[PDB]
């Protein structure tokens, strides 16, 4: 009980143990009671303080660890607590980056979808203040017209920590669609045109997707194959179908009597 | 039954060459050419079938539709 | 008035009257229950001159788009020629060599089975109505 408020956070966290001991702290709190009714009770409000707190620590800790299903677990729960159906809830001034980790995380794998109907939990944090929902949003804005360069050059701007884990996931499936237009069938270019459609004078890119991919720099040229298909079309052999697509008109018509 | 007996006069002439060229009765000269413009006689698709047939299925099935 | 005010800017390329639009009739919006439109349609004040573009013009150089959509760089116009495509706004497509945005094939909707299938959708709903409609006439 009252289980290491600030042991391995504050100053560092290489840890794992406290992490168990988190595991353990986990097992104090949804033993105590519950938190499903939420009637009224400010008493036993006082706990959902430490237990959102408590994962706002896990969750802090989930993205410090390098760990791709616990960081949505965590999150999850931590929006079902901001899922408080009897909200009195003295604001923990924690919630707007941490909405801003899976508002990023969210955007990171593709799920523009989702993206934007999370959007509508907010009145006016988008717009007038709250740089940490400004940033995903505004960014979301630049992947929209043609704008990519401005999502690799304002990478060099973050309020919070670095969101490191975030957006390296986030620029790399941006590289696969400018890979996947410059994969067509459209058969070489040469450097210079990896550094203006895909990035960087002379990377290590360049040797990974010499390895990964083909695009092997000969004599001052990649050569990138054809993606073309073949098309073998008669499009009279929909006979059967379209001899079958006749049937169903006589009986339709018949077969009623 | 307009193409049951399709393939009934088909399994006549199927049987007729499979005990003539398996090797048991004297083979006719006669039958033997003769079958043999009829496999050069058989229409195939092309383009111009191709354009040509939704051309006029179409133009039946309007008056249907 | 807000609306076709809206469009009016919309069908512009301007943003300085657009912004203006939203100053003005923020609170209408905000009531309408669309806060969502400045995120959304500032996408389309690109998407819609360029879909105008490749309606118009059939083969037409990279070099003079960007002035025509006053983009300001003739290099980001193969991106954003490239999201109209990959997102499917026009069928068309680039020659990366020259500047080429060359656009389809010759219009060939009758000769290639495309008549046959609305014809098919007119006979599944139409008698699909005369079926309906013996059974619910007849209840003595």
């Amino acid at each position: 009980m009252y289980e290491q408020l600030k042991g391995e956070w504050n100053r560092k966290s290489p840890n794992l143990s406290k992490c168990g001991e988190e595991l353990g702290r986990l097992k104090l709190v949804l033993l105590e009671l519950n938190f499903l009714p939420t009637t009224g009770t400010k008493l036993t409000k006082q706990q959902l303080i430490l237990a959102r707190d408590i994962l706002e620590i896990g969750a802090q800790w989930s993205i410090l660890r390098k760990d791709i299903p616990s960081f949505e677990r965590y999150m999850a729960q931590l929006k079902c607590y901001y899922f408080d159906y009897k909200e009195q809830l003295p604001e923990s001034a924690y919630m707007h980056q941490l909405l801003g980790l899976n508002l990023l995380f969210l955007l990171s794998q593709n799920r523009v979808a989702e993206f934007h109907t999370e959007l509508e939990r907010l009145p006016a944090k988008d717009i007038q203040t709250n740089v940490y929902i400004k940033h995903p949003v505004s960014l979301e804005q630049y992947l929209m017209e043609g704008s990519y360069n401005k999502v690799f050059l304002a990478k060099g701007n973050i309020p919070a920590e670095s969101y490191t884990f975030f957006i390296d996931i986030l620029l790399d499936t941006i590289r696969d669609e400018i890979a996947g237009c410059i994969e067509k069938a459209y058969e070489k270019i040469l450097f210079t045109e990896a550094t203006r459609i895909l990035f960087f004078n002379t990377p290590k890119k360049m040797t990974d997707y010499a390895k990964k991919r083909g695009w092997v720099l000969g004599p001052n040229n990649y050569y990138s194959f054809a993606s073309q298909q073949q098309k073998p079309e008669d499009t009279t052999i929909p006979s059967t179908e379209l001899a079958k697509q006749v049937i169903e008109y006589a009986r339709q018509l018949e077969m009623i009597v | 039954h307009g193409l049951k007996g399709l393939n009934s006069k088909l399994l006549d002439i199927r049987s007729y060459l499979e005990k003539v060229a398996t090797g048991k009765l004297p083979i006719n000269h006669q039958i033997i050419y003769q079958l043999q413009d009829v496999f050069n006689l058989l229409p195939d698709v092309s383009l111009q079938e191709f354009v040509k047939a939704f051309y006029l299925k179409t133009n039946d099935q309007m008056v249907v539709v | 008035m807000p609306y076709f005010l809206l469009t009016q800017a919309v069908r512009t390329g301007n943003l300085a009257k657009f912004n203006q639009v939203l100053d003005q009739f923020g609170e209408k919006f905000q009531a309408d229950g669309t806060y969502t439109l400045i995120i959304r349609l500032r996408h389309n004040v690109i998407k819609t001159g360029v879909r105008m573009i490749s309606l118009s013009y059939s083969r037409i150089s990279l070099a003079d788009i960007a002035q025509k959509l006053q983009l300001d760089s003739p290099e980001d116009a193969e991106f954003i020629v490239a999201k109209a495509i990959r997102d499917g706004v026009i069928e068309a497509s680039i020659n990366h060599e020259k500047g080429y945005v060359q656009s389809k094939e010759m219009i060939d909707i009758y000769s290639t089975r495309e008549p046959q299938l609305a014809f098919h959708q007119r006979i599944s709903f139409c008698l699909d109505i005369h079926n309906m409609s013996v059974k619910a006439m007849r209840f003595p």
